[PDB]
């Protein structure tokens, strides 16, 4: 057409190469969606080869029956968010072994990467937690060879955040840390997970003047208020 | 050079007819730089266990902290539905703009 | 003729799209916990009615991945569902 | 690849609980056009200002666009004469200055039946314009704030 | 049509916008500024009879404001017109007095460059466009977000309410715009045919016509109720 | 031109007023210390654990969890123009001649619609642009009632209007305001179960190197 400045010093071997090229040279997906299902689903590993069955069949390594058990034995672990504390070594076992045979590893996993894991969540949250620590105070002296006590809050954890933000894994945790953890005002923080409704402001409803007792579904949400 | 009047066309391909003269120049010299980083990276991963796998490794290692993730609309659309659990406040009547309380604002401050 | 070859030459560029080899997925692990928790409870809560077969495998009972022992760099595997 | 879609709907609707009649009935609504509001931007006739009511909004208790068709407090109702009568030093300035005095006693008296601080509000916002006109009669008019004070 | 030219910008003035009755226009620089004109060649000054002093100062009828630290790329303004609503690629939207000058409230919801706020009709609450493919619902009155509007697949460019202040449209980067309900968050139409980012979006005073801008040069209308 | 007059309901109130006298969807009980949720017509009896302490954060506020979209679709239950309907017994406060019976409604969000399009992907294998179709025909086929009808702009028409409906800043003096705002656990030390004598010789041996029985005597005497 109109490049014929431009695309005639490209060398002879250069064309007869980028006159070939098209789609289909992969085996790829590209769909979003489907990406998302399979990073959502749990995968167990089968067998189908029969070198690596008899590889795992020597090794005494069992049928995918144990393997599904296992899966669900280290999804089903008390994960530390819901239990308030870092966690233990049967708990890292649990959920390692878990995420292992998620990956395909039918095999054992060692006693001393837990500790390593450990000692890494250690160097870690210390990492994070000295560099929040070392900016609402300027420790006079420390950092130097010759006020009170303070309380960090979320919005410093957001603060210090942004101002040394290489110290993070940049997956979920940042963005909720970024996202949810600063709240206004009204945010109602101290709470059972749902006492912000609507209809706990407008009043407890009684019970059973009625020959077939059937509610309504005002009342339901107080009944689970309670729980 | 090859990879400018290249880059040129990689530009021209995604109807991007207007640019500097350093902005091929700014390409090269990321690509450069991005895989020297990912075979620096394979080649320990390969004297661990080259290979295309080993290169995979080498570009998972870091796409979990720089570029831009794949798929996050379900995640996102999770936390909002975090977020859009609280029905919305009681808003002023008054036909104007309320501010923050004074605290909150960026006038009782001083230097 | 230089015609020909520079408008071959633009439809080859014009063809050639790229994908990623490894890209990571951005999730988390408390909604994929809390997804399968959830999903555990109303899987071994109701029945399946089926045709000839129901999904799922040893206390999983759902739609469980079908990832092989090899070829863990896979970007696609199976799916179990109900067959009739 | 559009009849596949419409497949891909229709089976989707099937499984997600619409009936027969109702799927086609929601097809014939999805497929009309929204019809014409003659309010469009709410002409000053018969629309109505939002209310000020300090909630926020709320998009139900509300109708569909597919079907075809489509209080109000004494101050600012006196507001809009007095400011529509005030926009003029022309020919017709002192007949207006005539006519102003009864309306506002008349709404005053009618609203002190019904609301006693939304009177107190209306008489003194509208009280020091015209006492030098009508004499002492607004100050015999402080004593107003009930029915039996009438 | 009068047009507003303005000379000796070296291609870094970014969107502006103009106040209603048209007495104030609001340009953002590349350089983190906000530059208040005067349309009128007024004082803008609002001296209020105080007069103490500082005639000594250099006034153009030309104030500029400095609180943000990156490229302001969107700027809105108020209906009461008294207040100023600037969008920066700091991931702040900073609030300023239209009538002292200065900086009031910061707003920290994102964590990417802002590229498109604006208020409600009613001026109550403000609606944000952001790189991280998420529209955000504020306050004025409150320090960080009230809703969040993810869904798109790539990010926000233009967001715009309709004239009740009870939908919110955004249109993205991946060809497509979406009518968000404002309470419960959840989009409630998805209008699909373009084949570029949509850039500017606008609703009809009726309501019930929405028409939207390309940046291949294609406007297009969609009706809210078939949203065909 | 509209053809006739449309009757859609899109609230929770009236849609359970219409599908009333049907029959439900789940079926949830309220027992004494423990709970049950089962199909109406194996059905599993939950402790109280966290899966429910989390699920019953999703009945006081009426929509579906995400996680459940896929399962329901094998489950064979009846959906109600999206909606399921949740009937709870509570068994606590009973009347006798029967359960106090509640009715609820759960909503879909655009998380079950991603949800129920990601577990479309398994066996459809489609593009993202026919899900972007797709879930554009279903928004436009199920979200019916909007309210696109807009009143007066109160600041254009600010002469016919009371005057302090409006807050602007005011100048005070020398400044300017806006407006704002033990032994039990002694006495079990080696209280720990054993189901049989394969099991404790392989538990002592690798640390030096439920009905299901009556279930399979049912079923084998079923096979004879």
């Amino acid at each position: 057409y109109k490049k014929i400045v431009m695309s005639l010093p490209l060398n002879d071997r250069n064309r007869l190469k980028m006159i070939t090229k098209e789609a289909g040279k992969r085996g790829f997906i590209f769909c979003s969606v489907f990406q998302a299902r399979l990073n959502n689903i749990p995968k167990i590993p089968i067998v189908t080869n029969p070198e690596s069955l008899k590889r795992v069949k020597s090794n005494n390594l069992k049928t995918p029956l144990e393997w599904s058990q296992d899966i669900m034995n280290g999804f089903n672990v008390p994960l530390a968010s819901e239990s308030h504390s870092l966690p233990d070594t049967d708990s890292f076992y649990l959920r390692m072994v878990g995420i292992a045979r998620e990956h395909g590893l039918v095999g054992t996993v060692d006693a001393r990467c837990v500790e390593l894991i450990s000692l890494a969540l250690d160097q870690y949250l210390k990492n994070i937690i000295e560099f929040t620590i070392d900016t609402v105070r300027y420790r006079r002296k420390k950092y130097s060879d010759y006020s009170g006590l303070y309380k960090s809050v979320s919005e410093m954890a957001a603060d210090k955040r942004d101002a040394k933000i290489k110290q993070l894994d940049d997956d979920k945790n940042e963005d909720e840390c970024a996202d949810e953890a600063k709240s206004i005002n009204n945010g109602n923080n101290s709470s059972k997970d749902d006492i912000g409704d609507i209809s706990m402001s407008s009043a407890v409803n009684e019970e059973l003047h009625e020959n077939r007792t059937i509610s309504l579904t005002n009342e339901d949400i107080y009944d689970s208020l309670s729980i | 050079p090859r990879d400018v009047r290249l880059l040129h066309l990689l530009l021209a391909s995604q109807s991007i007819h207007q640019y500097e003269d350093q902005v091929p120049l700014q390409l090269m010299d990321f690509a450069h730089r991005y895989t020297q980083g990912v075979l620096k990276d394979a080649l320990v991963y390969n004297d661990y266990a080259l290979g295309v796998e080993d290169i995979r490794l080498a570009i998972a290692a870091r796409t979990q902290y720089q570029f831009k993730p794949t798929a996050p609309k379900e995640l996102m659309l999770q936390l909002a539905a975090e977020r859009n659990k609280k029905a919305l406040p009681q808003v002023m009547g008054t036909w104007g703009v309320r501010l923050p309380p004074e605290k909150y604002c960026l006038t009782a401050k001083e230097w | 003729t230089p015609e020909e070859e520079t408008t071959q030459v633009l439809n080859g560029v014009s063809r050639s799209f790229p994908l990623p080899l490894e890209s990571t997925v951005l999730s988390s692990v408390r909604y994929r916990t809390k997804y399968f928790r959830m999903r555990e409870m109303f899987a071994s809560s109701f029945s399946v009615k089926p045709g000839y077969t129901s999904p799922g495998y040893g206390a999983i009972h759902s739609r469980v991945g079908c990832l092989d022992l090899d070829r863990t760099t896979d970007y696609k595997f199976r799916v179990r569902t109900p067959q009739p | 690849s559009a009849s596949d879609l419409n497949r891909i709907v229709l089976e989707y609707l099937n499984k997600k609980g619409y009936h027969r009649t109702e799927a086609m009935l929601r097809a014939e609504s999805g497929r009309t056009l929204t019809p014409q509001n003659k309010q469009s931007p709410a002409n000053t006739k018969t629309g109505k200002f939002p209310e000020q009511s300090s909630i926020p909004p709320n998009p139900g208790k509300t109708a569909k666009p597919i079907s075809n068709p489509t209080p109000e407090n004494y101050i600012r109702a006196y507001s809009m004469l007095k400011n529509w009568v005030d926009s003029s030093l022309e020919i017709y300035k002192p007949e207006l200055s005539y006519i102003m005095y009864p309306i506002f006693i008349y709404l005053f008296l009618n609203l002190v039946a019904k609301n006693p601080v939304y009177a107190r509000r209306f008489f003194d916002r509208f009280s020091p314009d015209f006492k030098d006109f009508h004499g002492s009669e607004i100050n015999r008019l402080f004593s107003v704030n009930s029915i039996d004070h009438i | 049509v009068c047009m507003y030219t303005f000379q000796n910008t070296n291609k870094d003035m970014s969107c502006l916008d103009f106040s209603d009755d048209c007495r104030i226009a609001a340009a953002g620089f590349q350089d983190s500024y906000i530059k208040i004109w005067s349309l009128d060649g007024s004082s803008l000054n609002n001296p209020n009879i105080a007069l103490n002093n500082n005639d000594k100062d250099e006034d153009p009828t030309c104030k500029t404001l400095v609180g943000h630290s990156g490229t302001v790329y969107s700027t809105s303004f108020s209906p009461d017109n008294k207040y100023l609503l600037s969008g920066s690629e700091d991931k702040t939207v900073r609030l300023w007095s239209m009538d002292t000058h200065t900086a009031l409230v910061s707003y920290k919801g994102h964590n990417h460059p802002v590229w498109d706020v604006s208020f409600s009709p009613l001026g109550h609450y403000f609606a944000t466009a952001s790189h991280d493919q998420t529209a955000r619902l504020w306050s004025c009155d409150h320090i960080y977000p009230l809703r969040i509007f993810a869904g798109h697949l790539n990010d926000v460019d233009c967001v715009s309410f309709h004239p009740n202040g009870c939908y919110v449209f955004t249109g993205s980067s991946d060809k497509t715009c979406r009518m968000w309900d404002v309470s419960t968050g959840d989009s409630v139409r998805l209008f699909l045919g373009h084949t570029a980012p949509v850039i500017s979006i606008a609703v009809c005073p009726d309501g019930r016509w929405l028409s939207t801008g390309s940046e291949d040069g294609i406007i297009n209308v969609w009706d809210i109720g078939t949203g065909k | 031109r509209p053809k006739r007059l449309y009757n859609f309901v899109e609230d929770a109130d009236s849609i359970l007023k219409k599908y009333e006298q049907y029959l439900h969807s789940f079926e949830f009980h309220i027992y004494e210390n423990n709970y049950k949720i089962c199909a109406p017509a194996g059905l599993i009896l939950t402790k109280n654990n966290e899966t429910l302490k989390e699920f019953l954060e999703y009945v006081a506020r009426g929509r579906i969890p995400d996680a459940i979209m896929e399962v329901l679709r094998d489950c064979n239950i009846q959906f109600y123009e999206g909606n399921l309907i949740l009937q709870v017994y509570d068994h606590t406060n009973t009347v006798d001649v029967r359960p106090r019976v509640y009715r609820t409604l759960l909503k879909p969000n655009d998380l079950t619609t991603y949800y129920d399009m990601m577990s479309y992907a398994d066996n459809a294998r489609f593009s993202d642009s026919i899900y972007q179709q797709f879930e554009s025909e279903i928004l436009t086929l199920t979200k019916r009632n909007l309210s696109l009808s807009v009143p007066l702009n109160p600041y254009e028409h600010r002469d016919m209007l009371e005057e302090t409906a409006f807050s602007e800043p005011h100048w005070d003096s020398e400044k300017k305001s806006f407006i704002h705002e033990n032994y039990e656990q002694l006495m079990l030390i080696m209280n720990e179960r054993t189901t049989t004598i394969t099991n404790s010789t392989f538990a002592v041996s690798l640390t030096k190197n439920q009905f299901s029985r009556l279930k399979f005597i049912e079923q084998w005497r079923i096979n004879k």
